[PDB]
């Protein structure tokens, strides 16, 4: 037939598109999270040196 | 007062797997098997039987023609 | 032993043993006495055909449903239906099986008390329990929160639940359901020439509604399209020939759900009573209810309703919340599947109304702790 | 027919689940990156305050 092929292929394409988009988003989320952790760690030391400067 | 349900232990949303994943594959495979066996049993046998009945019908037609002609030959007076 | 999960419903009685996937016997709940005289002798003509037998002899019967809107209006017929269900469709005597009936929310007390009195005196069951039809539909989805819209054939009710704690002040019960849609379809078919009047022909109109009608995503655009082209006109063959062609009656029949002003009802559609039911809830559980909106019941099987309802609620709701509508493919039997799951639980095994308890407190036991 | 409809329904369940996961991951990325950039702005303001204290 004809309809089954096109509908099935389009739906599988939709699933694959959503999956890859989710993977890209999660990768960027993990990278941003680690960079945020770095920012926290540096900010604490910045606060410590600021406190010493103020003393 | 509204009823008070005694406290139990577990579970919920954990039987969705055991009632979904089962038929997610078993049902599909079993229905494919049913369709395959039904098509095999039905279509080819029906076409072959119809051809057989058609041949018998043609033979009946020949017999009818012969008998009709011989009776018309004799009875024609 | 095993429990009997019966589910009276209104339009289709669904029953079966606890612990399975689908009800064992599903058949319309109609009891029809013959109306003509009858001349053949010894034909073995009975005085009342119930269940699926009266959907085959409906040409000479006067079918009448014993349940109008959730409530039961004709107790003798309902007793007959139950007797048929137990003895002929399941063939299990009720003396050896617990039963789990289901009841719509906000129903009259006398109905429930009479139901339990019948089950304990006539059929003489060991123990029976009555459960609200929406909690079961929430069981079947495997959730524990969510607001369930159970649009049956008798009555549409909308019970919100959070973390297992039902909110009794936010139940919005509306009496528009599948039967009113059947009557409205039968009333608008007369605009083309087809007149269905007999109580038997209501079944034919119901079949037309099931097989052809669908819910439009946008009503005005569909009304404009059906009035210009002819790509919508689908034909259907009556039980005797004379095919009929349904035009824009296709999406006008189920549109009554979202605009109950069509059949003269004042209230707002099923798209706005859900939002009102949510807004009565507390301010901190509205996000979860928005994200876990559940559909159930037969009448929510129209092709294209899970998109129209989502569009409407997204229009009403704040723009930030995510609106998700759970529409499982097994919608029709969702209540019964949930009933089977609930009856199969070990924690629930001590909530049944045991017969000795009924003997000590009378039928009014159902309103007590054993709810 | 019969099996074809069920197979389509399976292909649609995969569609819904994949699409929902993709959307949720995208929302997670948006939230996480906003968190990181606000932390970076806080770090910048701390640097400026340290500069004023040094002056
Ligand atoms: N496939 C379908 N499409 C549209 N409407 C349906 C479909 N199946 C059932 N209905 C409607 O739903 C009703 C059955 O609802 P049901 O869930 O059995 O009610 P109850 O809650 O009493 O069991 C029927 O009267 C019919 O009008
Ligand atoms: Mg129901």
């Amino acid at each position: 037939m004809d309809a089954i092929k096109k509908k099935m292929q389009m739906l599988k394409l939709d699933k694959e598109n959503a999956l890859d988009r989710a993977e890209q988003a999660e990768a960027d989320k993990k990278a941003a999270e680690d960079r945020s952790k770095q920012l926290e760690d540096e900010l604490v030391s910045l606060q410590k040196k600021l406190k010493g400067t103020e003393d | 007062v509204p009823p008070k349900i005694p406290d139990g232990e577990r579970v919920d949303f954990d039987d969705i797997h055991r009632k979904r994943v089962e038929k997610d594959l078993n049902e599909l495979q079993t229905l494919i098997e049913a369709h395959f066996e039904n098509r095999k049993k039905e279509e080819e046998e029906l076409i072959s039987l119809k051809d057989r009945i058609e041949k018998r019908r043609a033979e009946r037609a020949e017999q009818q023609r012969i008998r009709n002609e011989r009776e018309k030959e004799r009875q024609n007076r | 032993t095993t429990a009997l999960v019966c589910d009276n419903g209104s339009g289709l009685v669904k029953a079966g043993f606890a612990g399975d996937d689908a009800p064992r016997a599903v058949f319309p709940s109609i009891v029809g006495r013959p109306r003509h005289q009858g001349v053949m002798v010894g034909m073995g003509q009975k005085d009342s055909y119930v269940g699926d037998e009266a959907q085959s002899k409906r040409g000479i019967l006067t079918l009448k449903y014993p349940i109008e809107h959730g409530i039961i209006t004709n107790w003798d017929d309902m007793e007959k239906i139950w007797h048929h269900t137990f003895y002929n469709e399941l063939r299990v005597a009720p003396e050896e099986h617990p039963t789990l009936l289901t009841e719509a929310p906000l129903n009259p007390k006398a109905n429930r008390e009479k139901m339990t009195q019948i089950m304990f005196e006539t059929f003489n069951v060991p123990a029976m329990y009555v459960a609200i039809q929406a909690v079961l539909s929430l069981y079947a989805s495997g959730r524990t929160t969510g607001i369930v819209l159970d649009s049956g054939d008798g009555v549409t009710h909308n019970v919100p639940i959070y973390e297992g704690y039902a909110l009794p002040h936010a139940i919005m019960r509306l009496d528009l359901a599948g039967r009113d849609l059947t009557d409205y379809l039968m009333k608008i078919l007369t605009e083309r020439g087809y007149s269905f009047v007999t109580t038997a022909e209501r079944e034919i109109v119901r079949d037309i509604k099931e097989k052809l009608c669908y819910v439009a995503l946008d009503f005005e655009n569909e009304m404009a399209t059906a009035a210009s082209s002819s790509s919508l006109e689908k034909s259907y063959e009556l039980p005797d020939g004379q095919v009929i062609t349904i035009g824009n009656e296709r999406f006008r029949c189920p549109e009554t759900l979202f605009q109950p002003s069509f059949i003269g009802m004042e209230s707002a559609g099923i798209h706005e009573t859900t939002y009102n039911s949510i807004m009565k809830c507390d301010i901190d559980i509205r996000k979860d209810l928005y994200a876990n909106n559940v559909l159930s019941g037969g009448t929510t099987m129209y092709p294209g309703i899970a998109d129209r309802m989502q569009k409407e609620i997204t229009a009403l709701a704040p723009s930030t919340m995510k609106i998700k509508i759970i529409a499982p493919p097994e919608r029709k039997y969702s209540v019964w599947i949930g009933g089977s799951i609930l009856a199969s639980l070990s924690t629930f095994q001590q909530m049944w109304i045991s017969k000795q308890e009924y003997d000590e407190a009378g039928p009014s036991i159902v309103h007590r702790k054993c709810f």
